[PDB]
């Protein structure tokens, strides 16, 4: 991330704010309906529409973006536990990351039409490739 | 590409409400600043320098308007895409050598912009019916390379 | 997937000088310690913890010998690849689930594997050629996804 | 990158030495005639067969690779010079980067069999994939 690219994503996720949380749980649903095949890393959850589970999880994705965007110089610190539980345990495909950031996005922009401005976009999408390298990593 | 009557429904309901004059040109700008590697393609469009100054280029907007009529025309005949665009994919592959993962970047770059556009009218149905089109656009437009 | 008679000639010259005994269980290997996600899919065949557990586990060999299997049968109907492939593309795209991005990863490394065992008889042309087989193993392989 | 993806990627680089110039060209060429796609980026050159063009390219390539190898701990200050030549003036597709370290990858398997070991292709792939970031930064 430059120091342009931060900026924009600090300003961008303020914007979100107390959202975050719903936001994510919208992400995880277009995803599993947009690109079936990531419901596979999830067989012990109810993923059909409104699931209190897809919602309870989509908070923990959101609350762990919101720590990456407050420490977003050291992010391989401060998401350490998910790299392993991604990488080593679950084993999720790189591929399936820039699926959900790809919903995160379309999220995004349904909900921030003022500050999803082409230059956000690009910061956001560098920004979520960065949380995905980590977790991958 | 294959809907079925109710997803059908729902991809054109919203098509018709897009700005065909603006939407084009707004997804091929945001392609040219998100994945920049994309101007490349567009030296002759002028100043791509900044974002906007692509967004604001009179020659990205008019190309959009040309790349949102393909998508239209499809639209009209998802279960046969070569119909539309076997001759699209002979100069995309052929004739500019365009990498087709980039074809699969712009397919969601289209899907982000008809999101900034309708808000809470781009639901998750309504996006995942819009994702199969835009992967058969892309799938169709690779033809040559496969 | 078409290929020239120069490409034809590289790919089978080589070809039949490849250990299918052996070349199938090295590329699969190779493919789980390289790109660890793959082991996902492959919980079945035991301890794949190390580089030198996964290369000489004998589930890893025998199944990489049916991987292999199945790209000489593409070999031998280069003009039908897709129907050459469509069983194995339902069962890795309906119920293995598989992203077909590691078709690509899978094909390329056993080009890598190929150029190993081969040394400067794997010229770049011999490869180029090997390349568009690969590439056409892996489209068929993903036709069931599109 | 580990410090035995740092070893393995050490020894097995070391092997190249004064074939630096040839295994750089012969990866380019590999690339061109494999991904004819990657010949937009290259409109100035000639591309035949022996050409001393990519000759002396297929040198700085595999130079600069020496010098990423040299300072595997700090890579985006070894190569920073080099990503703002990729990634802001020539807009290089991250997808050819994918290319062109899978061709060298190829070339060092053709040229030094008993290295490229399935841990030593590995820790290449993960060095080069490291340096791919790195110029598309
Ligand atoms: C921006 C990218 C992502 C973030 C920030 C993220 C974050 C998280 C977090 C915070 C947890 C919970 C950790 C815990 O409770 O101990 C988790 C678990 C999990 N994640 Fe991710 N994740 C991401 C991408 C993905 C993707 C792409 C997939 C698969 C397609 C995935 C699949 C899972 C699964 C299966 C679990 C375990 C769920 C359970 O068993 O309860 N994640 N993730
Ligand atoms: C994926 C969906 C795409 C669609 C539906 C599409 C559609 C079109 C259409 C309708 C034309 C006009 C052809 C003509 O007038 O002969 C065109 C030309 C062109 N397209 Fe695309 N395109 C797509 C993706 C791309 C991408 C991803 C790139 C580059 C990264 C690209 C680069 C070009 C160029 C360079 C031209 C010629 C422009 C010129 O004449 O200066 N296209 N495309
Ligand atoms: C790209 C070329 C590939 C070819 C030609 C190929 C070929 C085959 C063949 C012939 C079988 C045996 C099917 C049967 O006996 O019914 C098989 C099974 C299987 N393949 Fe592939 N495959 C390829 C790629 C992949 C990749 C990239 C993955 C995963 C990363 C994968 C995962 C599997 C799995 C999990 C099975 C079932 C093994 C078992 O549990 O018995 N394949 N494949
Ligand atoms: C491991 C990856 C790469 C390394 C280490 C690397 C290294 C270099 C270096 C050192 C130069 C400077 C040449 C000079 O100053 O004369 C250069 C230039 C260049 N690179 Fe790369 N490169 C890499 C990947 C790529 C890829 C994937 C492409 C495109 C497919 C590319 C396209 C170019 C171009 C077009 C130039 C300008 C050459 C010239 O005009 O002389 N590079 N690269």
């Amino acid at each position: 991330l430059s120091p342009a690219d931060k900026t924009n994503v600090k300003a961008a996720w303020g914007k979100v704010g107390a959202h975050a949380g719903e936001y994510g749980a919208e992400a995880l649903e277009r995803m599993f309906l947009s690109f079936p095949t990531t419901k596979t890393y999830f067989p012990h959850f109810d993923l059909s529409h409104g699931s209190a589970q897809v919602k309870g999880h989509g908070k923990k994705v959101a609350d762990a973006l919101t720590n990456a965007v407050a420490h977003v110089d050291d992010m391989p610190n401060a998401l350490s536990a998910l790299s392993d539980l991604h990488a080593h345990k679950l084993r999720v495909d790189p591929v399936n990351f820039k699926l959900l950031s790809h919903c995160l996005l379309v999220t995004l922009a349904a909900h921030l039409p003022a500050e999803f401005t082409p230059a956000v976009h690009a910061s956001l999408d560098k920004f979520l490739a960065s949380v995905s390298t980590v977790l991958t990593s | 590409v294959h809907l079925t009557p109710e997803e059908k429904s729902a991809v054109t309901a919203l098509w018709g409400k897009v700005n065909v004059d603006e939407v084009g040109g707004e997804a091929l700008g945001r392609l040219l600043v998100v994945y920049p590697w994309t101007q490349r393609f567009f030296e002759s469009f002028g100043d791509l320098s900044t974002p906007d100054a692509v967004m604001g280029n009179p020659k990205v907007k008019a190309h959009g308007k040309k790349v949102l009529g393909a998508f239209s025309d499809g639209l009209a005949h998802l279960d046969n895409l070569k119909g539309t665009f076997a001759t699209l994919s002979e100069l995309h592959c052929d004739k500019l050598h365009v990498d087709p993962e980039n074809f699969r970047l712009l397919g969601n770059v289209l899907v982000c912009v008809l999101a900034h556009h309708f808000g809470k009218e781009f639901t998750p149905p309504v996006q995942a019916a819009y994702q199969k089109v835009v992967a058969g656009v892309a799938n169709a437009l690779a033809h040559k390379y496969h």
